[PDB]
């Protein structure tokens, strides 16, 4: 049923992860590449791609990214109202998660 | 005795001060003279270093809170070894920054002071601190050297 | 401190994205985002709080094709 | 009309994209080439990703052109004329 | 030497699209674009190896309101 | 004091990366002369040109000169006037943007930083000046005290 206003959303949401990515890799390659969890050939390409390849890539109306978090029985125990650490729980996690080549 | 060699080792010198390295880590790191950091110390903060000595004691490490700050440090910089393509100081300094990049979130003090987590890097090089695979979450954990695994729960899973 | 900002807002702005696709159609949205169903069930029954408490984070919440 | 409006709006956001990147790499050296006050580019550098796609799709050219002396831009347009152009528009005003 | 084809780039499509603009519709192009009639009739008149030439340069070739 | 000799030891590299010549260390630096052939030394190759500064008006009436000069002080002038940035900042930011223009002309430098670090000190004291084309619009480099009204430039009217 998606389109219209949703259609709108998909392509922002594209743009602003397109947009962070690069600020990310300009401002320090390797630290870009441990939040984004990607590799060292993939953040040269989001660092070199330029005003007119954003526009392309950001209005795709599909949903660029993919998310981070495949195992359900974590995403319980780290998203639960006790310690509060949660946050600091996520970061061990995903840092450990492999790259993308 | 190369000029650009002291050029870079008295930058590297700085960049440690900021973050708060003990003397002897200064001293480890750099080329440069005892004497001529502690003029620098006391150019860059206002009084001299605290003259107190490198801890390099494992038990500050298993403590509940310690551990997850270290455990959460470590993994920085193993990615940074690993997959960053950088090491030496260079990625203790890299993993640190990113450490007191997640500290800001979550509001609390500093826990691991860049000798503590310098410290704890020489504790691994040395072969006198472990990583254990939590049985219940997957995130990998500093634990003493040579406790066993497969029965092994990180102090998120499973607090005091 | 603005480079934390900005991470906090783009997880937060996945996250509300991926929230109202699985809630408005979950079957066709577990595909679009590429997602298994048990996680698009975490996602949809989150709350206002959780979303940001999941976003306010130093990495990215999400990869690339 | 119809089609058009794809172009100007992909063209105005590449402008915006390409004044955050200059900016945030150098205030200085951006202001120089986007000819733009401190104030502007300065603002330039806080603005968000929503923010920008607004003002890309405004259906009118946000940027204007930087000649406004069509006997210099003919005499202009004809080996030296590239560096010719640079020295007219850096005292241009921002 | 990246920020430099960023800004031939970007110039060569404002040229391209003002030079599609007057070339369609002049009196209603000037409008848009904020330009007088004779620059407008020297933009129709350029040939593709003119606009890359003036778009090679270190500097913006339009400014902004 | 140490900080303070740390970062005129790295201001000096900046400048012999940029081709600067030994005197013109000498001028803004506290380095010691000899330090700053040693520095060079190390850096480059070999030791400094030995050339001593330049400091003449005639070169930068010169046809193509007067172009590339006109041209980086107009830059120059920015980095004063509404950059924010005075000293030898606004030189060395001034000549990058310089070096860049070059790379899309394809010629070779024509303005080496000395000679560019030495066109700020000669308006500096006042013995070069701006005179604006009548023709064009833009403001190009002239002797000091040259009439205007007949102003023609170098690109109107080689
Ligand atoms: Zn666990
Ligand atoms: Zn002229």
């Amino acid at each position: 049923l998606e389109s219209s206003e949703v259609l709108q959303e998909i392509r922002e949401v594209n743009l602003a992860y397109l947009l962070l990515a690069q600020r990310l890799v300009r401002e320090n390659q390797v630290e870009a590449m441990f939040r984004l969890g990607v590799s060292k050939e993939i953040a040269d390409i989001l660092a070199k791609l330029t005003s007119a390849q954003l526009v392309k890539l950001a209005a795709s109306n599909m949903v660029l990214c993919r998310f981070r978090f495949d195992d359900h029985a974590l995403l319980s125990t780290l998203t639960h109202t006790s310690h509060d650490m949660q946050q600091i729980h996520a970061a061990i996690l995903l840092a450990r998660q492999p790259v993308e080549s | 005795k190369s000029v650009l060699q002291d050029a870079n080792q008295t930058q590297l010198a700085i960049e440690l001060i900021g973050l708060g390295a003990r003397l002897q880590v200064l001293e480890a790191e750099t080329t440069l003279s005892r004497d001529r950091l502690i003029r620098l110390y006391k150019e860059l903060r206002g009084v001299s270093p605290p003259k107190g000595m490198l801890p390099f004691s494992t038990d500050w490490f298993t403590t509940w809170l310690p551990n997850i700050h270290s455990s959460l440090f470590f993994s920085a910089y193993q990615f940074m070894v690993q997959e960053g393509e950088t090491v030496g100081i260079r990625a203790v300094v890299a993993a640190y920054r990113l450490y007191l990049e997640h500290v800001s979130l979550l509001g609390g003090e500093i826990v691991l002071s860049f000798t503590r987590a310098w410290t704890l890097v020489r504790f691994f090089e040395s072969n006198m601190l472990q990583l254990s695979r939590c049985t219940c979450c997957g995130g990998q954990f500093v634990t003493h050297a040579y406790e066993p695994h497969a029965n092994f729960v990180c102090s998120l899973c499973r607090p005091p």
